[PDB]
């Protein structure tokens, strides 16, 4: 007798699902929609290549530090990789001010041009080629920071700087100066006659007065005494004033910032892969077209969006069995 | 299932059938064979589409990465940093999480739909002309050559016919 | 729809009724005309409204504005600030799409479900006393009068009666 | 309820049957009683304890709590603070009551969904040997002894008998 | 033959909403949730009027630039309206200390009342009428902060001041002072005989003291000097002490705050429009019922939830063919 | 004539849940999720006590406020609890730099051993038994904070000071020490002979001077002087660099940090409640195994997740009637 029956598709699929109700549901077809892979490697991103600060800090790049003289004219970046614990940071021991604002700054920054601003030829009555330190070797002897001078007595006199430049490019300059803080008064006079000294510094916006402080501090690199430094944004047209009567660490080389733009910088001990990605992190680059990934938190590019789950798996098919 | 056919009056799948989700087996005179509710089985496939379409879409702007620095005398804002990274991080993968559990269990019995509404599309057709087997299967009360189960599957069954 | 009445076994909506979302055609010796069903309409009134409601009052308490102003050297706290007001303005926007699309398809299959459950209200009372004519409608036989009819929508229909 | 069946064409529930949540009612000439479907009962038991699970589970990493002090010149950095955590708050507190309402929908509607499937497990197994009198109930067009209920009971009903 | 019929409505609507499944479903009723409309005005907020600084800042206003006039004694308001970039901010070039801090305080407060706090009388032995600058002019003519007094020597001779305040008010004392950093020691001398000054402060909490930063910076409105601004509230029965041998911006007025409340500073372009809301955002005021808008995330008084949806629309009934 | 009926469940159950389409649901069976019970009192947190600040502060405990004894030398604690406001807090008036930040760090640390760093008797040159005042009193008469020592001069002389500590423990070193600030020149040379002082302090990451601020202010506890307190973490290995020759109040005792681990401070006017809990609130502990409380948001140990809802009550059986 004539017959018709109404039924549904089955197959050897195992793929399971989950659901409010029940686990592990075999169905017939399902989704993966959980990157869960990466290349393991720092990549370029869309072609540019990151900055690979190697055992160097942001401080020991800016500043000059004479172990990262490959980053002396550091060409465009896409990102800045930097070490968890940089072993070239500060080689003369002291102080970066407000470093972590410098540092979120540099997280728009794409490009700089280092240029000179003051020529060390410039300093006609003072030393500007005797402040170097063994805290600061380069090629088994005493050196320092490239992009700023340690300005010293010259015939026992030190006469006070009063020292000036006009921002006349059209980008954003990065000024970067210090004062140096000695042990105690033979080594200030020793190093700058005057007992009593002062830095002032003025811009618009800025207006700046340091003094030295004299103290016992324990060595660090080999030296007690310190270095702190300190930065500015000097707009275009605008201009910075320095007047000293010593401790002065001057502005050699700034930075023009030419380009600005979306950036990070990635804490990863991982060095440079020689790949390319559409998306980065700081423990490998994800080529995916899955709308989620559970790699890291820290992405840069065109990326999937991160969480927690080490599985998602969509149903698309019918209860398999 | 929710709607009952499903691995429940229909007691198992067809592994015989390859073209399609949801669909037909005939016996008669001119022999066996399977065949696929192109009707049925495409509007369930645009439904699941959207559905992962409208899964991928809605979580587009999610929350992002960005990483901070703080010195040692910041731990206070740092750790506001962190809490509130971690917060959106769990809440954004709750989000994901409890979305593809709720969806897959709508998905199954959306299948488990389909199928109750294909056996009723053919049983509101053969009304008198043919007697329910209780398994999914519809015994005729007269001859149903290839041309009159087509009737059947393309919903233009003819009930003008005697049945005794 | 999810339940295979509306748009299904019952192809079109009467453009006729007016007095609520589930009613009933009936058609006798004594004429025709529409009459919606009080107390299935009724109760999907209440539901809905329910619904509408419990949706406004859950989202009374979410995320609120406050402008903050920070300084030059607070670019990583103005950063946060805004990152973390972005975040749950995102959640909560997400919330409330993702919401409305969930609702909604549970409202639609609600109503198929509502007019399903009335043709099976009707279909267990007249018994053996009527056909299915498969598309929504029932031929009685015998006579329904106007008096009758009533008793089918108010749900005191007698069963004692012969039928052939 | 949204498949008809509690609180629909079966008008009420049994304060008669202590052993599930699902069941039956036979009268026949050896006598009454209730006997609870142990199949469609631990199933459903399964069912809503897994819910219950999933529930408690997916809401383990939620948000914290650490207090954090503020001198009197950090007002914006307090009422930062202050805002991130009560916008956890709130989300987390909206998705615990938002979810609670939807799968309890969810559990009414399952029990709803379990009944019916019951209905017609037995409905479809007494095919011609019976009459569906409408309301939950099946009278027989024979006699079906204690043997013969739990036949039906466990899924093992014999049709080959005549009806009439 | 007859015959009984089940179905359901229908109609003309052709209003859509979305679901999961399917988008643009048309059905028969629906219900609108989200407020898309402003009035583009700023309004009072429930019949009090909003402060409208209109080219002045915080700044300029509590100072008393001279600019700022209009706001000298300024009634209660419900919020605060700031253009981004107020025009007369600080006259004479310098910095407020704690800004931000400070306008945060000024979102808790609905009314001020000014009151004199140090008569410009009471300056026995130096010149309180003398302190006046073109970088701050007012009607053609060099003027001054109104609140504060820019004291300088009288007859060749500044002496040391000891001037104190003890708040006998009920409320809280906001109280507003500066120091002025000079450009040269000439300037130093011929505005305050003594060469080195200082300014110290004391409250119950505060324990200042300012010395002036002499240094060469570039004019800014016809200024190469600055004034730097201080704040403190004072507690009720709590006195402020000020000792100064020069370069001291003293307080003239001061401010009780006799109303606290939720308020709020908004940056806006806009100016009063002449209506009334129960709800205002920078851009307009809603009126509405909805319980979600996406208008603006900025927001006070009774309103709908943000939301960045621009469309929100609910099925109440059943799906229209 | 036989027949068979399909039912469900019902029972006497009068509780209830609700629905997005209805509210007061009576059901069978239900399960609530919401804990909503405290038993009002500060455990014990999985039997280790918490170290309840009584009307004492942090400052006044790690100071050593004389009337603070009670603290000298505590135990191991679970977490800290600290009034609102305590009584016992800086006796001598004036203040504790970055306070909250140092409170930070009391989070993460569960227990001290403090220790002995610079022994009163190692005052050669100095009085280190005559600084004392009745802002500070103990038992009738006047004291100090126990764990640092005012110094003062010692025969009409104030030798310039060199000392110096190496943290020569595994473990790091809290250390506090403070500058007074006098209210004129005659209580300056009085204290300590020489009128122009400073206190410079160096580590590996340190380098401060400080020098005293005198000014006339309000009285504080009977005081117009005031005491500036500092903190530092000594590493291990490191040294601390001590110079001054005046207004110095010097290190007596430090802390050991011997035990970090997941704390925190409660602030709760309760006292010790003699009970064990493994779930802590400042009003009350929790002993529960909901997945959810309303208690208090404010949480330490293993604890349900909080939540504004005052009921939430999950449906597991059927509609009952
Ligand atoms: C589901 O399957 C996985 C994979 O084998 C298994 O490890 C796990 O135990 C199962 N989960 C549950 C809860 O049944
Ligand atoms: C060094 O300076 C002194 C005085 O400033 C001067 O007399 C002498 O000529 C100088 N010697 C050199 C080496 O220039
Ligand atoms: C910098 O130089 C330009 C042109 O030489 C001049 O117009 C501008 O005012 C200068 N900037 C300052 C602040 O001196
Ligand atoms: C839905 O309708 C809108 C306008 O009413 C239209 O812009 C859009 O293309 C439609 N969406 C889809 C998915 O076709
Ligand atoms: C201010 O004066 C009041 C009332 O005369 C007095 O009691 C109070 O101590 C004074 N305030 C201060 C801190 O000097
Ligand atoms: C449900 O019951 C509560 C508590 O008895 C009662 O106050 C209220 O009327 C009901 N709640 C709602 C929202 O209808
Ligand atoms: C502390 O003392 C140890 C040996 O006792 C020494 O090796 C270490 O370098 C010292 N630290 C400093 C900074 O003096």
């Amino acid at each position: 007798s004539d017959q018709i029956c109404i039924g549904y598709h089955a197959n050897n699929s195992t793929e399971q699902v989950d659901t409010i109700m029940e686990k592990n549901v075999t169905v017939t077809h399902a989704q993966d929609i959980l990157e869960k892979t990466h290349n393991g490697k720092l990549c370029d991103l869309d072609g540019v290549k990151p900055l690979i600060l190697r055992d160097c800090s942001v401080a020991g790049w800016l500043l000059g530090n004479p172990m990262c003289d490959e980053f002396l004219n550091v060409p465009e970046w896409s990102y800045i990789v930097e070490k968890i614990n940089p072993v070239n940071d500060l080689c003369y021991p002291g102080n970066f001010n407000d470093y972590e604002e410098l540092k979120h700054l540099l997280s728009r920054i794409n490009h700089f041009e280092k240029i000179q601003i003051i020529p060390k030829s410039s300093w006609s009555d003072h030393e500007a080629s005797s402040g170097v330190s063994s805290a600061c070797p380069y090629q088994g002897r005493s050196s320092f920071f490239r992009n700023v001078v340690w300005l010293i007595k010259k015939n026992n006199t030190y006469p006070t700087i009063k020292r000036s430049y006009n921002n006349t490019n059209q980008e954003d300059l990065l000024v970067l100066w210090g004062i140096h803080h000695p042990n105690d008064a033979a080594e200030q006079t020793r190093l700058y006659q005057n007992p009593t000294t002062y830095i002032s510094v003025g811009t618009s916006t800025l207006n700046q007065r340091l003094v030295p402080k004299l103290a016992t501090r324990s060595k660090v690199n080999g030296q007690s005494g310190r270095m702190e430094f300190f930065w500015t944004i000097l707009k275009p047209n605008d201009a910075i004033n320095f007047e000293s009567n010593g401790n002065f660490i001057a502005p050699e080389n700034a930075y023009k910032i030419v380009k600005k733009g979306d950036s990070t910088i990635m804490k990863s001990e991982l060095e440079y892969g020689n790949c390319n990605t559409k998306c980065q992190t700081p423990i490998g680059a994800i080529n995916s077209s899955m709308p989620f990934h559970n790699i890291h938190p820290l992405t840069i590019g065109e990326c999937p969006k991160y969480v927690k789950s080490n599985r998602l798996v969509l149903a698309t098919g019918l209860r398999n069995s | 299932g929710l709607f009952g056919a499903i691995a429940g009056f229909i007691e198992g799948g067809w592994q015989g059938m390859v073209d399609g989700w949801y669909g037909y087996h005939h016996s008669n005179e001119q022999g066996s064979g399977y065949a696929a509710d192109k009707e049925s089985t495409q509007k369930a496939i645009d439904g699941v589409t959207n559905k992962v379409n409208s899964i991928i879409d809605k979580m587009n702007t999610q929350f992002e990465a960005v990483g901070r620095e703080f010195n040692n005398l910041e731990r206070r804002i740092e750790n506001l940093n962190k809490k509130m990274e971690d917060g959106f991080l769990d809440v954004w993968t709750y989000n994901a999480e409890l979305l593809v559990l709720m969806e897959n269990e709508r998905t199954l019995d959306f299948h488990d739909s389909n199928v109750k509404n294909l056996y009723d599309k053919v049983r509101l057709q053969l009304r008198d002309n043919a007697k329910e087997l209780g398994n999914g299967c519809f015994e005729f009360y007269h001859r149903c050559d290839n041309e009159c189960m087509e009737s059947v599957r393309n919903g233009t069954y003819d009930y003008p016919q005697y049945s005794e």
